[PDB]
């Protein structure tokens, strides 16, 4: 019983960081971003 | 551990194209200098006309 | 494994071992767990406190990094033991056993008479029982047992009889000494099952219990072979007040549990009547099966893990306890009705088989499907398990199919295959025997076959390299793939860039470790960590050598340099200790010492003989490089870690006596085991001979040459005057003048001394300490210098790695695959 008790939290919790790491990744991959807008607009400047 | 490490390549793919920005930035000054060169090539001909 | 070094750093931060609080806090910061979640926070704190107390041997409440590393080493060796206990190797199909006799009819039953070895197969609709070999399916006699179809064939050891029961209402006991029917007994009814029960008690006579269609167990004493009693069954004629005990369907099987003196009868009504064989009355009726139960086994692996295992019309096996009425366990994954449940004696392995050739091998300690077997049988009629000297499953189907256990073929060998290499993981406190198939780790203290890391690579394991911390095994395959595998359980934690599809001739792990020095003075924006630059230098059958970066996660980009240093395959690579220079050898006779960090090559000046360099090793810590060629030549060179030419010093004619012809021929040194403790060189001989040279004289001469060079440098520096310099530079205009200084000579002093290294070093400078002649059956593939214990484990083509004790060099050990440690001649005590 005590071992199953010391293992129930081990069965449950790390799901916490399982979700946390993915949620952190959520905003991380995002920055395929304004650098590209800059490269587009400076390309327009090149055009003129 | 898997989700602590999936961050790596996914973030690495975030942006690798600053090379294009720098190349076209150099092209910008290239065109600027061409601007002045051709401006002079115009003006010298303007003067000779009169 | 990424935070291993960070945890090491934080533990060393304590300086006196981390107490409970710092210990737990460091592992909480480093662990891939939920620090903010109180549940696992407290659970991990409790687990780490238990670990702390376990590590606490001094009892002072301090767990040093030494103790933590020792515990990690013990756990790594246990993982080496790739079961975590009682390795239950999968039942492989018997490549050596198959049906031979022309069974004219389908196999009905197969009873393996282990006492007789008479695997009596009762053929369906066949009036003869063909007794084969449970180990080879070799039919002894096709003798007509009865007049009609035979249901059961059980061995009565009490009379050396093979009793066969037939639907003709007869039972024929045949003297197994001659397979002639000793006694024919008529019965009022046909008995579907017929089992010899020899209960444990000495005073209980052996009863052949026959369960017929009436559900009544007719009991025949094995002496007179005649019926004397009938056990309870579904008997509607006996209409009285007696409680309904027994089964309402024909007896399918009779299980004598002699340990519990219980006759177990499984009926089509799903009942399992446990009858007290002392009284033959019902001690119990196990229930829970959905349909008729047909097969029963008694997994007696441990008294605390005892489990009856029942199968039948149900597609799953029920686990039962004599006390606990409820079915203890149920083995899942079965797609069809289970033919039965077997409990292999002497092992925790219980085999449950479906009708479709699908077998699950379960560990009774967990009753988990440890193994899955797909027997190539369209229909399987029965199965018998032979446990005598070999764990084999004999599937009686359209053919006699056999499956065998995976015990090591030659236990005394360090492997069934070539014992390619020996690694002295002094951290692991074990010897790792590298062999073609896998890199095998062996407890140095016991010499036990600890780890058989089969499948470590897509190819055979030809090289096993210990990590600088002796915590990771670098494995290179003939395909050109390198990788790091945790030496604990043989997991390929990482891989490196593939070679040009060529076998990695040699793998080395050179770690440029940054010294811990206090820095004062600096104003710049550069926050770069002091990472320890580990590089795997790999040489293959190619002019190119790959410098993979362990710190580099990408296996392909690991190769910090694809450096071409030799004109042919690099025979061997030797990293010079406490230096960045590694010497690579090739059969072209050229040796190139290259600086890993600088990637600069310094070629050893051509020897008097450019013999194919077979084994190249630096005489660490001496600046001496030793190269053993194919022609029995051991060349010693004054290799300088700087830009000074690595100067050739001597060439000792390595001579080992031929075992057969008694002629001392030129034998290439298969391996060079440089015991720095003895300054000795274990030269491996294709006759398995551990020759032994003393390098003390050569090493002393090389060191004294270093000292002479240093003294000369100091004397030259001591006479330096002072000069002033020009001011402000400028105006450049450097001209070229080369030839205006070609006429200045005629001043020579002290020029012919340092050029006599070849004769300054003489073969007498390389003593021959010993020779373990015949030390191996075949060429010694390796000699691992277990320096701490004055030990050296020689690997050879004999498939063995014998322990040879430097004090005598005698074979004090030989890592023996089989768990027969007593036969494992490992006298090592740590």
């Amino acid at each position: 019983k005590k071992k199953a008790q010391d293992l129930e939290k081990f069965k449950f919790v790390l799901d916490h960081k399982i979700k946390e790491l993915k949620r952190d990744i959520v905003p991380r991959e995002d920055e395929i971003t304004k650098m590209k807008q800059e490269t587009n607009n400076m390309d327009q400047y090149l055009k003129e | 551990k898997e989700l602590k490490r999936d961050i790596g390549p996914k973030e690495e793919e975030i942006a690798k194209m600053k090379e294009q920005i720098a190349n076209m930035n150099s092209e910008i000054l290239h065109f600027k200098r061409t601007n002045a060169n051709l401006k002079l090539i115009v003006t010298d001909l303007r003067l000779r006309q009169e | 494994q990424k935070k291993m070094y960070i945890i090491e750093k934080q533990f060393d931060q304590s300086g006196k071992g981390l107490k409970i609080d710092e210990f737990v806090r460091v592992m909480l910061t480093h662990l891939d767990f939920d620090k903010s979640d109180v549940q696992k926070e407290d659970q991990i704190t409790l687990a780490l406190i238990d670990l702390f107390k376990e590590i606490d041997v001094n009892g002072d409440g301090t767990m040093e990094w030494e103790e933590f590393s020792d515990h990690i080493i013990s756990l790594g060796l246990l993982r080496n033991d790739r079961s975590f206990k009682n390795v239950i190797k999968n039942y492989f199909p018997s490549e050596h056993i198959k049906d031979n006799q022309k069974h004219e009819t389908p196999i009905e039953k197969i009873v393996y008479f282990d006492k007789l070895k008479y695997l009596v197969v009762l053929e369906k609709d066949s009036t003869r029982f063909k007794v084969y070999n449970a180990n080879t399916a070799e039919l002894y006699y096709e003798v007509n047992a009865h007049k009609c179809a035979v249901l059961d064939a059980e061995y009565i050891p009490d009379q050396n009889l093979i009793a066969t029961s037939s639907n003709d209402l007869t039972i024929n006991f045949w003297d197994s000494s001659f397979f002639i029917p000793k006694q024919i007994v008529s019965v009022p009814e046909i008995q579907l099952c017929m089992r010899y029960a020899k209960w444990s008690t000495q005073s209980q006579p052996t009863y052949l219990y026959t369960g017929g269609s009436d559900s009544i167990i007719h009991i025949y004493d094995t002496k007179t072979l005649k019926e004397k009693g009938t056990i309870g069954g579904w008997n509607p004629f006996f209409k009285r007040d007696s409680q309904q005990y027994g089964h309402a369907s024909p007896i399918g099987d009779i299980l004598p549990i002699n340990i519990q003196t219980t006759l177990v009868t499984a009926g089509l009504d799903a009942n399992i009547c446990l009858w007290d064989a002392a009284t033959h009355l019902p001690k119990k009726e196990l229930r829970g099966h959905e349909k008729g139960v047909y097969s029963l086994d008694w997994s007696d692996f441990s008294p605390m893990n005892q489990c009856l295992l029942s199968a039948g019309l149900d597609h799953e096996a029920f686990v039962w306890n004599t006390y606990v009425k409820e079915k203890i366990f149920l083995l899942r994954g079965h797609n069809h009705p289970l033919i039965g449940v077997k409990c292999l004696p002497g092992t925790p392995q219980v085999i449950t088989a479906d009708i479709n050739g699908m077998v699950k091998v379960w560990d009774v300690r967990n009753f988990l499907c440890m193994q899955t077997i797909n027997v190539p049988t369209d229909e399987l009629n029965s199965f018998v398990v032979t446990s005598n000297q070999k764990k084999r499953i004999i599937f009686g189907a359209r053919r006699l199919y056999y499956y065998e256990y995976d015990e090591p073929k030659d236990q005394m060998l360090t492997d069934e295959k070539m014992c390619l290499r020996v690694l002295y993981n002094s951290v692991l406190l074990c010897l790792i025997t590298l062999h073609p198939d896998c890199i095998k780790v062996w407890d140095i203290r016991t010499g036990k076959l600890q780890s058989v890391y089969r499948e470590l690579s897509t190819a055979e394991l030809t090289v096993c390299v210990l990590d600088t911390r002796k915590r990771k095994l670098f494995v290179g395959d003939a395909d050109g793939n390198i990788f790091t595998v945790n030496i604990k359980n043989g997991a390929k934690m990482k891989k490196f860039e593939k070679h040009n599809n060529r076998m990695i001739t040699d793998l080395t792990h050179w770690t440029s470790k940054k010294p811990a020095t206090i820095e004062i003075g600096g104003d710049d924006d550069d926050e770069d960590g002091t990472g320890d630059s580990r590089r795997v230098v790999s040489c293959s059958r190619e002019e190119t050598v790959f410098i993979h970066d362990e710190d580099s996660s990408d296996p392909s980009r690991s190769c910090r340099y694809k450096m071409k240093q030799h004109k042919s395959s690099v025979n061997s690579l030797s990293l010079k200790q406490d230096s960045e220079l590694f010497a690579s050898a090739s059969d072209d006779g050229n040796i190139v010492i290259t600086n890993l960090n600088s990637y600069r090559q310094e070629t050893l000046p051509s020897t008097q003989y450019p013999f194919e360099k077979k084994k190249v090793i630096f005489l660490d810590p001496y600046n001496a490089l030793v190269t053993s060629d194919s022609e029995g030549y051991v060349h010693f060179y004054c290799v300088n870690n700087g830009k000074a030419r690595t100067r050739y010093l001597l060439t000792k004619k390595y001579e080992t006596t031929s075992v057969v012809n008694n002629k001392v021929d030129k034998f290439p040194v298969t391996h060079l085991a440089f015991n720095s403790d003895n300054n000795m060189l274990l030269l491996s001989d294709e006759l398995g001979n551990v020759t032994i040279w003393d390098l003390t004289i050569f090493l002393k001469k090389l060191d004294e040459i270093k000292d002479d060079n240093i003294q000369q440098q100091k004397t030259k520096q001591a006479q330096t005057p002072l000069k002033q310099t020009p001011n402000r530079a400028s105006n450049g205009f450097f001209p070229t003048e080369l030839d205006e200084l070609k006429q200045i000579n005629e001043k020579q002093i002290s020029l012919s001394q340092m050029d006599n290294l070849e004769k300054y070093f003489q073969d007498k400078d390389i003593a021959f300490v010993h020779q373990l002649k015949g030390a191996h059956n075949d060429g010694i593939t390796w000699i691992e210098v277990l320096k701490e214990y004055n030990m050296f484990a020689t690997s050879s083509f004999d498939c063995c790695c014998h322990l040879w004790s430097f004090n005598d060099y005698k074979k004090m050990g030989s890592l023996i695959l089989g768990h027969d440690i007593m036969n494992n001649n490992w006298q090592l005590r740590v």
